């Protein structure tokens, strides 16, 4: 059959008839709008040729039309590759529609059915859309009138079709009438079960009457459908390019037109931007938006922005981005227009186009246009047209003939081409400068015109500048080299000087004076910032790690940094506290010192420290090493290293004395090396047959009793234990003294 | 420092004045 | 003698010769540079007639001087009126000079001696100056050659002329040879003692050959030391004024010449400042600071200012204050300056002096001059002269016709005269305001000028402005009302609006576009900010006051402050800990509750409150009373009531028990409303002729035993007194139980 | 509120658009 593309018919039905020797469209068919249709009007109107469509079926105001079942008889396939709104089937307001009648479709590949508003519309509810489509969870079918197999009730869809359903084996692939499925890439049905070439429609694609799963080269997918010759896709390009294998109308983005695949080209993609009639004029942030990724014009351009406010930067951002002018270039009547800078990849014009007069470059009523490019770095090139610059006070004739020299017309020009102002011809330079760590003095040669009164000062313009790709007025001298000193600059600061001296426009030919060179200047750096956020852990016993951020302000080049450390003593009120009683609470937890210089680091290691000792870190960043380190302030953090796990056992032999009244003297050797200090001892001794008693002995008792001394003790055999309690936490007890009293 | 140069600079060109024609200048100023 | 201003004497002595006749100087007298005179020249050279001097004496360069006895015998007073770097006397330089020889000064009433570099001059340490001044610690005599009677040595000047020295009793009124004070008006000496007609010199003042401590009326003082009629100050003004009865040359600030005493005139005060030769061009701000403080200008003003940067609040500053001008006024080529609006008091300009082509208001080159006066409230009179109007394309017709109407030179202009600028001639209104917290709709009438194409968007500025005494693109409508939001607004803030047209200037007939009107607009209320630094004291023991300070954000006109206030219980831990061990240290310290609603005031104060009882102050401010209160969150403040005084003492008969064994048990009753709470019980028992024995009584102790139990008491006689200890402190000891065993 | 109504009027002057164009819009459109 014949492929056709999509059609809209509405009003007549006379458009429907170019559908007589469509079998597939490759496009979407709406049918809408007819209220003079009657029944007597389709009762042999029949299309059986048709089967498949590619994008969608759409039925709206239908007058007189009551079943599908004759106009389409035999359409069986609804790719859905373009949707109406996520809808491959739309069927809207049928009045006198009674019936779907379609009793050929089969498969939805894509798309939803909605079904709305069809008054009189029955055998609705028989249908199931689950064999049809893999989603009906989006199918929209609501508000209207509503032998054979029976999914879960029986199918149908006329009094005298019943809903066709396959056996699940043959899945989509279709069946025929004895239940045999088709061939694997038969979609739809199969006059011959089993046959490529026999599918009424192909699954995958499309190719020489036969449906395959891929188009082989050089054959390349066409509509998502079918496979077509590169000789096709030609032809459909002169009034569609090549990428991947698909002949789609336009490359994709970051790819460009090689001369007939798409190659990628980075960012700037050639393209040529076509003009309505090669004329437009820009003066408005959505004027230039419609130039968004334009590289090659094919036109003239016109600019005149009538705004006030500094839109330089979305000017940039749109513009900027073209290389080459076919036509002229014209700029009239632009007030916040400053320069052309932001013309960023402007470098040929064709001129192709000319401004009436022979003019390729134009320029008029330029109140604040100053410079036109940066002429050292930029490069413009000019073929054809004769410049103009008239009545442009802020660009001097300076501009204009550099701007001749780049483009290479200088015999070019006629008379009349070329007819408060920044303009400055003559150069000044600086006599002196001196830096500090705040302040900045700067110091020129005096400048005086030939009329001295013209004079009115200088201005002075700084800003930080941190890389080299680039407002204070001065009193006039006395009548000797005029200077000036600045103290608001951040100390390790790039600043950006420059001079302009102050003129009077006379009457006469005006004195444009000197511009100074600009100049950058870093401020001498000082003592850097404080290093915050010390944290120091004990990762072992005797084992400090610390961390520390780097200094807000490095105030130059940090150097290094300067570690000091000290012990800390703990509170000597400890030693004098007694803890026996209740309350048993525990709290856990010049001079040259040792100091480290941590050296391209971030981190610091400290070892050889004594167990559950304090020590007080202290740290400070150095941006100098040999020449009286500019150090900052102390930083100080508090760390404390574990205590050994063995240091609050108690070792040596206990020794006893027993009086004759059975007063008992308790001899115990402390851990001299404890885990800090020991807060009390606690002793457990319990008789043969009784039950354990518990007593304490405080550092003032062990100081003066020299350990422990019990008195009124039954007779018997004792056990002697005695526990030391540290910082740590409990210790060990000692080895039980037995004696018999 | 850079203050005291600056205010010397200051008076030497642009005439702020950091000497006030005393009991001497006078005299010079007579001379 | 005849009274004679001051000379300055130099080159030659010819000019010396006019002090033949000079008794009284008023003024100094310089002497100085003279090369060639020679001591042939000074043996009979003598001034005999003056006597004093009013401002000073100064001697420089003299050659072939040798004393001064001889030129100035009878010079006796140097007033110091005026003072030459505060020495009344300078004798600089003298290379030939030998001897000062003035034996005749006595006194010199203010200022300083200053007697340096020179060589061969001698009798100087014999010269006593504490005499002659107040105080000689100012006097710099350094680096020279250096009967009678003698002071603290003998005072002397010449070989022949001892150094006179009167009695204190005449303090500095002289003496004559006999030694007998003058009268108490003389001055320097005196003919005949006690004389006021014979006076050498008046103390305080010389009137009609008499010395008087002040001039009487109609005589003013002159000079401070003489006394004049107003004929006399009165032919001095026409080439001096009358104040506080003095002819002073000008009158003092906050003075005006009220036609010829000075009258106070508040700040402006009427003067005429007269310009040279009548014209003056203002192009700098000290240009503009040579007119500070005028306010009636004999002359015409040019206004010219070749500047670049705002410079108006200087201007206005300095300018502004002039109230007519005699000439003609002139503005020309000023970049710059956007408006006249700093022109404060000028209303009325004479135009005597025009310019060429009989103009009094000239107007050129005007680049950025968009308003002349706010002549809803500004009134400009203009007497002769043309209005200029030429090269102004930010002035339009409509400020010149307002202008032309305000000063009423309708009828005096001719042809010629007068002649991307904002102006909006057509009015714009606002149809819709709606208004939130921090959010503000607008919305106006949409405008459409004859070509559509030429609108290019609208402006909207707004401003935050707390006084009715007065930067937003927005898109063009597509072709009802357009509108704009705003979110960005304070609460409870007014903010000043107007929406300002673009148009574009086409080459026929711009349309000017339309202006809207500037409106106030204050943003809707919100909750308060919140009240901080609440301060709760307790001034007694069951009074509050609390003190807070209004919210940073008052978001609304305050209507009060609500205060909240719950009884804060105690830890529970205290109820059942035992503290009768060491360590004594004692820290010393929906539902609805009450609450107050503070109107306009900042304190409250609170009653009712149990002593020693803490309590959670809850603070908010509220700037709504009726409708649903919008108050901020919630302030917490702990107060703590005072203690009282005698919650502390225990009550109640104290009970023994005295059981077989000799086991006492005591009862006692303890201060049911205590102090907050009672930690422990503190006991002291003392048998006779023994110490004093303490004991504790916990909490639980007490609850346990219902008070205390002793076992194992000695026989003989007790005392027994129990303190309550509460957090208050200690308490009063029971009454002392005595029993025997 | 504010938002709601300065959205409507934005999308009834300037087009920026709060309806988008639907299955019912486009009927009326051919209407």
């Amino acid at each position: 059959g014949e492929v056709c593309p999509g059609m809209d018919i509405r009003n007549n039905l006379t458009r429907l008839h170019e559908l007589e020797n469509c079998s597939v469209i490759e496009g979407h068919l709406q049918i809408l709008l007819m209220f003079k249709t009657r029944p007597e009007d389709f009762r042999d109107l029949s299309f059986p040729k048709l089967i498949m469509i590619t994008d969608y079926l759409l039925l709206f105001r239908v007058y007189g039309l009551e079943s599908l079942k004759d106009l389409f008889p035999n359409l069986t396939v609804i790719r859905g590759s373009r949707l109406f709104f996520n809808y491959a089937l739309v069927i809207f307001e049928m009045v006198h529609l009674k019936e779907l009648g379609l009793y050929n479709l089969m498969n939805i590949t894509r798309g939803s059915v909605r079904i709305e508003k069809n008054n009189e519309l029955c055998y609705l509810a028989t249908i199931d859309w689950s064999r049809i489509l893999d989603s009906v969870e989006d199918n929209y079918i609501v508000l209207n009138k509503d032998n054979c197999p029976a999914t879960v009730v029986e199918r149908c869809w006329t009094h005298s079709h019943c809903q066709k359903v396959c056996p699940t084996i043959c899945k989509s692939h279709g069946c025929t009438a004895e239940g045999l499925c088709c061939h694997k890439e038969c979609l739809g049905n199969c006059s011959e079960p089993d046959d490529p070439t026999k599918c009424v429609a192909c699954r995958n694609f499309y190719l020489d009457g036969q449906c395959v799963e891929t188009c082989p080269p050089p054959y390349y997918h066409f509509q998502d459908w079918r496979c077509v010759n590169f000789s096709f896709c030609q032809d459909l390009h002169f009034k569609y390019v090549i990428h991947n294998n698909k002949c789609i109308p336009e490359c994709p983005s970051g790819y460009t037109m090689n001369s007939l695949m798409c190659t990628p080209c980075l960012g700037p993609c050639p393209k040529v931007c076509q003009i309505l009639e090669g004329e437009k004029t820009i003066d408005s942030v959505t004027s230039a938006q419609e130039l968004r990724g334009c590289t090659v014009i094919n036109g003239s351009l016109i600019i005149n922005i009538r705004g006030g406010n500094n839109l330089a930067a979305e000017l940039e951002a749109n513009l900027g981005l073209i290389e080459e002018i076919s036509g002229f270039l014209k700029i009239r009547r632009s007030y916040a227009l400053v320069s052309l800078s932001f013309f960023r990849k402007l470098h040929l014009i064709r001129g192709e186009t000319l401004e009436i007069g022979n003019y390729s470059f134009y320029a008029l009523d330029n109140q604040n246009l100053r410079q036109l490019w940066d002429w050292s770095k930029h490069n413009l090139t000019i073929t054809q047209g004769k410049l103009f610059f008239h009545y442009n006070p802020k660009l001097c004739l300076s501009e204009i003939h550099k701007m001749e020299e780049v483009s290479g017309t200088k015999g070019r020009q006629e008379r009349n081409d070329i007819a408060q102002a920044s303009c400055e011809n003559e150069l000044l330079k600086f006599s002196f400068i001196r830096t500090s760590f705040d302040k900045i003095l700067l110091r020129w040669e005096p400048y005086w015109p030939p009329d001295f009164r013209d004079l009115l000062g200088f201005m002075l313009f700084y800003k930080e500048a941190p890389y080299q790709n680039v407002v204070v007025d001065i009193d006039p001298p006395q009548r000797s080299h005029p200077g000036w000193l600045m103290r608001g600059l951040k100390p390790w600061t790039q600043y950006a000087i420059f001079v302009k001296t102050l003129v009077t426009f006379s009457d006469e030919r005006r004195t444009y004076g000197a511009k100074s060179d600009i100049i950058y200047v870093q401020t001498d750096a000082t003592n850097p910032s404080v290093p915050l956020d010390p944290i120091s852990v004990s990762n072992s016993s005797s084992q400090i790690i610390l961390k520390w951020k780097p200094p807000s302000d490095p105030n130059g080049n940090i150097t290094h940094y300067l570690v000091y450390w000290e012990r800390q003593a703990e509170d000597s009120e400890l030693f004098e506290l007694d803890y026996c009683l209740k309350g048993l609470k525990l709290p856990s937890r010049e001079e040259h010192r040792p100091f480290e210089k941590v050296v391209n680091k971030e981190s610091l290691v400290i070892s050889g420290l004594r167990h559950f000792t304090g020590y007080r870190i202290e740290l400070q960043a150095c941006n100098q090493d040999s020449p009286d380190e500019r150090c900052s302030v102390a930083a100080y953090v508090s760390a404390r290293t574990m205590p050994e796990a063995k240091a609050d056992d108690i070792v040596g032999p206990v020794t006893h004395e027993i009086f004759e009244n059975n007063v008992v003297h308790l001899m115990w050797q402390e851990p001299k090396e404890p885990n800090g200090l020991i807060v009390l001892y606690e002793v457990s001794y319990r008789r043969y047959g009784d039950e354990e008693l518990h007593l304490c002995v405080s550092r003032k008792h062990f100081a003066l009793e020299r350990g422990c001394r019990l008195r009124g003790l039954s007779p018997g055999n004792y056990s002697v234990r005695v526990r030391a309690t540290s910082l740590a936490g409990n210790g060990s007890w000692t080895e039980p003294t037995y004696f018999y009293v | 420092s850079l203050e005291e140069e600056w205010a010397q600079i200051e008076c030497e060109v642009y005439g702020r004045g950091c000497p006030s024609e005393s009991f001497y200048d006078w005299f010079e100023r007579q001379l």
